[PDB]
């Protein structure tokens, strides 16, 4: 339920081939850039990093919470069905 | 009629049948006003 | 317009009337610790972890079900508020079984995380813990009911969100056994989502059981293909394969729940 | 003017002159006492008159709430919102020491139902939903015959007392619990639900049952209303001290020679109660080690505190306790105080509904550590911990049962601290 | 008995033939009538008592049969039955003993009454007689704590009970004769053992203290 992770921006890459090591079943991988994620406060600084390094680009807007109008008296209504069946 | 000091007049609480509460509840229906309607007959409905 | 003015720990913020104490808190970025309230699942008010003292108050208010009115300063970091948090958290943890190394919620458990932030650092218990007999409501979800904290978040989810009335909390007192009493079988198409709502390891996915841990599992974002709804989901990958599929936050498409087939 | 030599209630001052069932408890003796008279006139006078009279009456919360009922009964007195208004009589009486409502239901429930209708005029309700305790099976039927004669006579139901009022009264027998004693959990028992306290707001006043407004009152508060509006609230206000206005059906119990529920003059030193009306306590004043003042929730007090205190709300509050339901349980040197509250706190653990974490967990934790305290299996600092967790569950619970559990143990800690140390000390050497 | 999970027993199974007699449907229809339409789940509480007053206990069939006749899910029926005390889900032995044990009762030595029931009847607390006569269970205050130690036989509750006093109560109840419920000593309902104090002068007449029109 904690949300102190949906506040920053990242610099993730696309995952490449990951093949098991012949001896002991590793995840031997030849993607040097795989295990790097950066942190960006906003996205316009994040995009600026893309331009200076000239990487391929696509973004995703923040999924802000639509404001759920909560209530407690609705759980005990007279006509509305919002009356809860268990408490 | 005279005021008493050592007489218990609640002998009926001993002589109450197993269904006595329900035996008085069943015919209580005649003194009933139209019960309020919630716009339906159950919240799931 | 009608947006009532109110202070939070100082700074004032206007808010729609009828908004509870929580819903005003995140407007400035305050996530008060909660256990029994979900933003899209009713209002319970039973966990009492949301308890935050308000200014001038002689009693700490239950922030979940308390509508705020004019000029009510939310004393978030106030001493008695943190005092209420400390007492209530150790009460929840009192009868909890010592299962963290064997509980799959280890590393992503709300009871685990909050005790680090809002919690003590030692125990005052000197008695025997409560033990609840396990249940069985499917091969898709495990039931370890001794780890339950009776947040009732599961029973509400079934009642409204899943639309099926088969879950509840039988008993009295400390014998607050949450389940189906009689032997029953929690088959709904949204059944798998009660794993995510539960803050503890009370219900966990049998297929994923004892396969990975939250810190090692890399996360990737993709879509659901099992249905034409096309639900946004996050894929867990570790050591080069997939273990568990979690629903993403998308109010238009899936909210935060997915079908059993997708999970 | 101020009757400081305060005591010695009279039979006319006794609101219910048939508490023992001595004379005709049925409807035939009800109108003899003064009941079912002039109710036609007052019901026509409008709700404000009873509100005005109860303001002079000084009725406070007698179910342990300790709040002026005149304010509460007028709290929801608003114009009709379409949703019917209702009335509830909190006849649970689950407290270990509450018996007066059991007596009033068994013997004088005609005053109760009339109080509902004269009260129901104030809130403008269409029916009452009194909650008779399930254990009171024959008392439930006792008020049913009171229900029977009052309904067909026009006193209650359509044209309530012939005053163009459709107020009714329904009966709901319980199935056993203390948590139904509190109104916020009572309503769920009425509302086809397991007894669990409801978070306020929303209050019962604006929405009580089935999404409809409902007023909750103690059994005597509603039952005394017809008399205080018939003879006069000021006369009833002449009893009790300031903010203690009225008289109370004391519940004398414990190690007392003649345990009793007398409707006895209120705001009175407990010395006058135990000797004059209860025929003394066993062994005398020196025998009694401590007294449960007014209820199990109310912290018990010793002779060192109860040597002069009057049983009134204000004096009880400053005595670090409450009068509550006037459940006075006297307890002597021979019995152990820890064992005394052991059974009480064990009962409290047997009655928590488990809804909120502090009551569900804290009370059980209290039971285990206290059970050791009976033998004495602890260290000096455990009393301080038992102090600590008592404050932790004090007020943090959804309902008032949690802090209702805090008060008895809290009073036990503060008063007989050396007793706990020595019994605990005795535990060490005997089990060396 | 301290088992909030239902085991499917051959005797207590959903196939157990539970039903109602011609009078009972009149009883339950009176229960549902007492409540406003639209919200009739309030009738769940009294209808369970109707099964209590017919079967003497609540089989899982009784709870399941209540569910559809009340148009409520079965689990809600279980919740109502499981929480409350004498909504006993396990069969009980006819004479159902509730010795009152809470602090006011034990302070005046309810243990002696409990011990007398313990030894004379021969079975432990919560158990039943070999051929279904008695079931002794410690109970808390029922709401009459003014009197001496207490025991609730079925629906007939008893007070003013000394350790000896319950002994001839249990003597005559063994033979099938039901003793008069209520206090057994000179106390009738709530008056002193040493002579009543209040209720001496006759009550006032009909209507007193008229406030003009009133
Ligand atoms: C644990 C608990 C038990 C209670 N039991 C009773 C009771 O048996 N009878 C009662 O009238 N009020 C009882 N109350 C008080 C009610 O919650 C409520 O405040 C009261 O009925 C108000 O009465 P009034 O409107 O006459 O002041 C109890 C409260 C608590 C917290
Ligand atoms: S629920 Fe959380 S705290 Fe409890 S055992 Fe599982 S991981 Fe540990
Ligand atoms: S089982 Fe899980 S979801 Fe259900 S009440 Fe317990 S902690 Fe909450
Ligand atoms: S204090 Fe909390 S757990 Fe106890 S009865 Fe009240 S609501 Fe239930
Ligand atoms: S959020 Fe208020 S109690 Fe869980
Ligand atoms: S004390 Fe025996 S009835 Fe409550
Ligand atoms: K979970």
């Amino acid at each position: 339920s904690g949300v102190n992770n949906t506040k920053k921006w990242k610099m993730e890459f696309d995952t490449r081939e990951r093949w098991e090591n012949p001896l002991m079943g590793w995840s031997s991988t030849a993607d040097p850039l795989s295990n790097l994620v950066l942190t960006f406060s906003t996205k316009e600084d994040a995009v600026a990093f893309a331009e200076k390094n000239g990487w391929s680009f696509d973004v995703e807007e923040r999924k802000v919470p639509k404001p759920k109008s909560k209530s407690y008296g609705a759980n005990f209504s007279w006509n509305k069905r919002t009356r809860v069946s268990t408490k | 009629e005279p005021f008493d000091n050592s007489t218990y007049r609640n002998l009926q609480h001993h002589e109450y049948s197993t269904y006595t509460f329900l035996d008085l509840n069943v015919e209580l229906s005649k003194f009933r006003m139209p019960q309020p309607s919630s716009g339906r007959q159950s919240p799931r409905h | 317009s009608n947006l009532i003015e109110v202070f939070v720990d100082g700074q004032s913020v206007m808010v729609e009337p009828g908004t509870t104490v929580l819903q005003a808190c995140e407007k400035v970025g305050m996530q008060i610790p909660r256990f029994c309230y979900h933003e899209r699942l009713s209002v319970a008010g039973n966990c009492r972890m949301c308890l935050v003292e308000i200014e001038k108050a002689p009693k700490v208010v239950a922030a979940c079900a308390m509508p705020v009115m004019k000029g009510w300063n939310i004393l978030t970091n106030s001493e008695k508020s943190k005092k209420a948090r400390e007492g209530v958290m150790e009460f929840l943890l009192a009868n909890h079984p010592l299962d963290c190394p064997i509980c799959d919620q280890g590393g992503e458990c709300d009871l685990q995380d909050q005790s680090m932030m809002f919690g003590s650092d030692r125990s005052r218990f000197l008695e025997g813990k409560r033990a609840v007999e396990d249940k069985n409501i499917g091969p898709l979800v495990k039931t370890i009911m001794t780890r339950c904290i009776q947040c009732t978040r599961c029973i509400r989810f079934a009642s409204e969100i899943a639309g099926v009335d088969d879950l509840g909390t039988t008993g009295r007192g400390n014998d607050m056994q949450v389940g189906t009493y009689i032997e029953k079988m929690f088959m709904s198409e949204l059944s798998g989502n009660i794993i995510d709502i539960c803050p503890v390891g009370a219900l966990t996915s049998k297929p994923y059981a004892f396969t990975a841990r939250p810190w090692e599992t890399r996360k990737t974002e993709s879509i659901d293909v099992m249905d034409a709804v096309g639900s946004n989901i996050v894929v867990s990958t570790r050591t080069g394969e997939v273990m568990r599929i979690l629903p993403r936050m998308h109010e238009d498409i899936n909210e935060e729940w997915i079908s059993d087939k997708t999970r | 003017p101020k009757k400081t030599s305060f005591g010695s209630l009279k039979d006319e001052d006794r609101i219910f002159t048939n508490l023992y069932g001595r004379h005709d408890w049925r409807l035939k003796g009800a109108q003899s006492r003064g009941d079912w008279y002039k109710t036609k006139e007052i019901l026509l006078k409008g709700p404000d008159w009873i509100l005005g009279e109860v303001k002079t009456s000084g009725l406070r919360g007698r179910g342990g709430a300790g709040f002026p009922t005149g304010l509460k009964w007028s709290f929801m007195n608003k114009p009709s919102d379409g949703r019917p208004k209702y009335l509830v009589v909190n006849a649970d009486e689950g407290e270990p020491g509450t018996c007066k409502d059991r007596e009033i239901i068994r013997h004088d429930p005609h005053k109760l139902v009339e109080g509902c209708l004269v009260g129901g005029r104030a809130m403008g309700a269409r029916a009452a939903y009194i909650y008779i305790r399930g254990e009171f099976y024959n008392e439930a039927s006792n008020l049913q015959v009171a229900i029977r004669e009052a309904y067909e006579a026009g006193l209650i139901g359509k044209n309530a007392c012939g005053s163009g009022y459709d107020f009714d009264v329904f009966v709901v027998r319980g199935a056993g619990a203390y948590i139904c004693g509190e109104e916020t959990a009572l309503i769920e028992s009425i509302e086809g639900k397991q007894g669990k306290p409801r978070l306020k707001p929303p209050f019962p006043a604006d929405v009580g049952v089935f999404g409809c407004p409902t007023t909750v009152a103690n059994v005597e508060t509603v039952a005394v209303s017809p008399t205080i509006c018939r003879r006069g609230g000021a006369w009833f206000a002449s009893f009790g001290r300031e903010r203690n206005s009225g008289t109370k059906l004391f519940n004398i119990s414990g190690h007392v020679n003649h345990p009793c529920t007398v409707e006895e003059e209120m705001s009175v030193p407990l010395k006058e109660l135990i000797e004059k009306h209860a025929g003394g306590v066993i062994g005398g004043w020196d025998n009694l080690l401590a007294v449960i003042p007014g209820g199990s929730s109310t912290p018990l007090i010793p002779k060192s505190v109860c040597e002069t205190v009057l049983m009134d709300f204000d004096a009880l509050v400053q005595a670090q306790t409450g009068l509550g339901t006037a459940a006075v349980i006297v307890m002597d040197r021979s019995t152990d105080i820890v064992k005394a509250i052991a059974r009480l706190i064990e009962f409290y653990k047997h009655e928590s509904c488990g809804q909120c974490t502090p009551c569900r967990e804290g009370v059980d934790w209290m039971n285990k550590v206290m059970a050791r305290f009976v033998k004495g299996d602890a260290r000096p600092a455990e009393i301080d911990s038992l102090w600590e967790i008592s404050k932790q569950i004090e007020g943090h619970t959804i309902c008032a049962l949690g802090d209702g559990a805090a008060w008895p143990v809290q009073g036990l800690i503060r008063h007989f601290r050396p007793e706990l140390e020595e019994r605990m000390q005795q535990f060490a050497l005997q089990h060396q | 008995g301290a088992l909030f999970v239902h085991r499917d027993t051959p005797e207590n199974n959903p196939d157990t033939p539970f039903d109602f007699t011609p009078e009972n449907y009149k009883r339950i229809e009176a229960i549902v009538k007492n409540y406003p339409e639209g919200h009739k789940a309030a009738a769940v509480l009294p209808v369970l008592d109707l099964a209590q007053r017919q079967n003497g206990w609540l089989p899982i069939s009784a709870m399941n049969k209540v569910a559809e006749i009340l148009q409520v899910p079965p689990m809600r029926v279980y919740e109502v039955a499981t929480f409350y005390t004498m909504y006993n889900r396990k069969p009980v032995g006819k004479y159902h003993i509730q010795v009152c044990t809470t602090t006011p009762c034990m302070l005046r030595n309810s243990d002696s009454i409990l011990e007398a029931i313990q030894k004379k009847l021969g079975i432990k607390v919560g158990e039943t007689t070999p051929d279904k006569l008695f079931t002794l269970i410690e109970v808390e205050c029922l709401g009459a704590c003014v009197n001496a130690p207490m025991v609730q036989i079925n629906d007939n509750y008893y007070e003013d009970l000394t350790p000896k006093d319950i002994e001839e109560i249990i003597d005559e109840l063994k033979a099938g004769k039901i003793p008069k419920p209520g206090p057994r000593s000179g106390r009738f309902s709530c008056e002193p053992a040493g002579g009543l104090t209040s209720l001496t002068e006759p009550p006032k007449g009909p209507g007193f203290g008229v406030q003009a029109g009133l």
